């Protein structure tokens, strides 16, 4: 059910709606989970959905979290990752669901949570996680793989496409308007997003950029300048600047980093 | 230095147009103007706008200065930092409107985020001053511009960042140079303003009267403008520096002669220069020398002292004639002139013939022809 709190069109559509002061909105989130779920996975029984999300409160309220990203990716990376011989590794029998799952979600931020909430023993960001089998790894050590089809997005993985789109959003949008136009993709585009449209693309994008400079000061847990009181409305993050009283704020600030838009 | 003095404090009553003016060395002046500054203010080193990349702003180059400065003093110890940069990324972003030879339409809608509306590359640059000012704890920016002797064009683009960036009120511009090199500028770009039709067909008489007779006008309303008399110094002479005849002497200089010259020896600079006159010309110390050096008195100061730090110097290589020690002297530095004039340039030529020739032309162009040969400055080409 977890993926849905994660990967819902709706749930973005209600989230970035709502003014930022709403509170006791639980309920959105049900409801629209429902919704979502319904349109991905249709199969479910009607019931399996409410009771999963229920269960899934239900633990939320046992261990003491809000509902939230925090308690998922803490429930998700318990659930599957463990801290094993090399860094954290995946269980064998969870592992043609977690990538049923990454179908759906990147890895990354469950990856951050679990060295945060379940480091190992005293690491290197790498993808993607793996199980673990000696016989398996003493094979692939002895003889390697050989790498015969990768043709998919160049021949990356999209993770980092995103920040590089990030890194270039006026190229990526570019991208996306001459295409716009071919009928191919707003099929595509609807099917994904019915509201979507390169307008509200500039958005998502260009608010995505200010939430991760807002966050990256908190993370330096930095003095939380002023024009966040200001702040009220998720739309208002999608200027390149905010005004607070007159000024116009942007939202750069200087991490510890020189490639600002790395994985790591 | 005592009119370095008396500019500074010009300066310094200043902030309670803001452009002063300097005619014309004058680099050396600005200089010792500059560091005299190091009643708040903060100054930047002085731009050479004959010294940048051929196509580039002022206001680019007075930016990065600007960043340099701005991340010295804030890395020297926040809140102003960031705020910073994001004057820099809307500046950056609204920069193309100058350089652009085309509008692509793509810019109105940035023409379309947001106290006046649109993009004042004048409002980003001024709010940028007084973000600088703030952040360093000044008054005002002092901004330095260097003389376009050896590129006269470049200045327009200094004239237009004034006009149109630095009508501000914690901005102190100080440029250097003559005013009619600036002159021929707004001469030629007021010519360009016309249509070129126009030009080639409503050619005659009445027409171009009235036509430069606009152009003059305009010439005299802008440069006004641009540069408050009052905020012009005049740069005194170095002849104006000493006495005239030896009733004046308002800082005398002294100059040293040989290579010891232990601070006593100096001989003078208006003793000297007759000394050398005399004896290279065989003049004895009477009033026609004098007068020569007195127009020796209004050349340029490089061009003096070059001619008496030539001199001199060979003649001590020599003592380890004086006149043709001193005519050597005086071939290069009139060398241009002398070439320009038509004049013998073969050194290997002088004798008495290529130069009763060349005596005969010069009286020829001087006109004269009833004491030309007397050969004194009294001519109105200062060549």
């Amino acid at each position: 059910m977890e993926r849905f709190l994660l990967n819902s069109t709706v749930l973005l559509y209600r989230l970035s709606t709502v003014s930022l002061d709403e509170v006791s909105l639980d309920e959105r989130v049900e409801s629209s989970v429902f919704l979502a779920q319904y349109e991905q996975a249709r199969s479910l029984p009607d019931h399996v959905a409410k009771s999963a999300w229920s269960y899934l409160v239900q633990q939320i309220k046992q261990r003491n979290m809000k509902l939230g990203p925090v308690a998922i990716l803490r429930l998700i990376a318990e659930k599957f990752i463990k801290n094993e011989k090399g860094g954290p590794k995946i269980d064998l029998p969870m592992f043609s669901e977690w990538q049923t799952l990454m179908s759906r979600v990147s890895c990354l931020p469950i990856i951050a949570c679990h060295q945060v909430f379940n480091p190992g023993p005293a690491y290197s960001f790498r993808w993607p996680l793996y199980p673990y089998h000696p016989t398996v790894e003493d094979y692939i050590t002895r003889e390697c793989l050989h790498e015969t089809h990768q043709h998919l997005n160049g021949s990356t993985s999209a993770e980092e496409c995103w920040l590089d789109a990030l890194k270039h959003p006026e190229a990526c949008l570019r991208d996306f308007e001459k295409g716009w136009a071919s009928q191919e993709m707003k099929q595509l585009c609807a099917q994904i997003d019915p509201s979507l449209t390169p307008r509200i693309f500039k958005d998502r994008l260009q608010i995505a950029c200010n939430i991760r400079e807002i966050l990256c000061r908190v993370a330096q847990g930095v003095e939380l300048p002023e024009w966040i009181a200001s702040m009220q409305n998720p739309q208002q993050l999608a200027n390149s600047t905010i005004l607070h009283n007159g000024r116009e704020y942007g939202f750069a600030t200087v991490w510890p980093i020189d490639d600002k838009y790395s994985q790591e | 230095k005592s009119l370095r003095d008396q500019l500074v404090e010009s300066i310094r009553n200043s902030i309670a147009r803001n452009v002063f003016f300097v005619d014309g060395g004058k680099t050396t002046f600005i200089n010792s103007v500059v560091k005299s500054l190091n009643v708040n203010i903060k100054c930047l080193p002085t731009i050479d706008p004959t010294k940048l990349p051929r196509h580039e702003p002022i206001l680019v180059t007075v930016t990065a200065r600007l960043n340099k400065m701005v991340s010295d003093k804030l890395k020297g110890y926040r809140k102003q930092k960031e705020q910073w940069q994001n004057h820099l990324a809307q500046l950056q972003r609204g920069l193309h409107l100058l350089t652009d030879k085309e509008y692509k339409p793509e810019y109105f809608s940035d023409a379309l985020k947001l106290s006046i509306g649109g993009q004042d590359l004048s409002e980003i640059f001024e709010e940028l001053v007084k973000r600088a000012c703030e952040i360093l704890d000044c008054k005002a920016i002092l901004i330095t511009f260097d003389d376009i002797d050896t590129q006269f064009d470049a200045g327009w683009d200094v004239l237009e960042s004034i006009r149109k960036f630095f009508n501000s009120r914690k901005l102190v511009v100080v440029a250097t140079g003559d005013l009619r090199l600036y002159s021929q500028l707004i001469r030629g770009k007021q010519y360009e303003n016309y249509s070129k039709t126009l030009l080639e067909q409503e050619k005659e008489s009445v027409r171009l009267a009235e036509r430069g007779y606009m152009v003059e006008h305009l010439e005299q309303q802008y440069l006004l403008k641009l540069f408050p008399v009052q905020k012009r110094i005049q740069l005194k002479t170095m002849l104006q520096l000493v006495g005239e005849k030896g009733k004046a002497g308002k800082e005398e200089i002294k100059v040293k002669t040989e290579p010891s010259m232990q601070d006593i020896d100096a001989i003078d600079v208006r003793q000297a220069i007759g000394d050398a006159v005399r004896e290279g010309l065989n003049l004895r110390e009477g009033s026609d020398a004098d007068m020569y050096v007195n127009e020796l008195l209004k050349q340029p100061v490089r061009l003096l002292m070059q001619v008496l730090q030539d001199f001199y110097t060979k003649k001590y290589h020599a003592t380890s004639s004086v006149p043709n020690l001193l005519r050597n002297a005086l071939y290069g530095s009139m060398l241009s002139n002398i070439y320009r004039a038509g004049l013998n340039y073969e050194q290997h030529r002088f004798g008495m013939d290529s130069l009763c020739k060349d005596i005969f032309t010069y009286v020829k162009q001087d006109r004269d022809f009833n004491t030309g040969f007397y050969l004194r400055p009294q001519s109105e080409s200062e060549a």
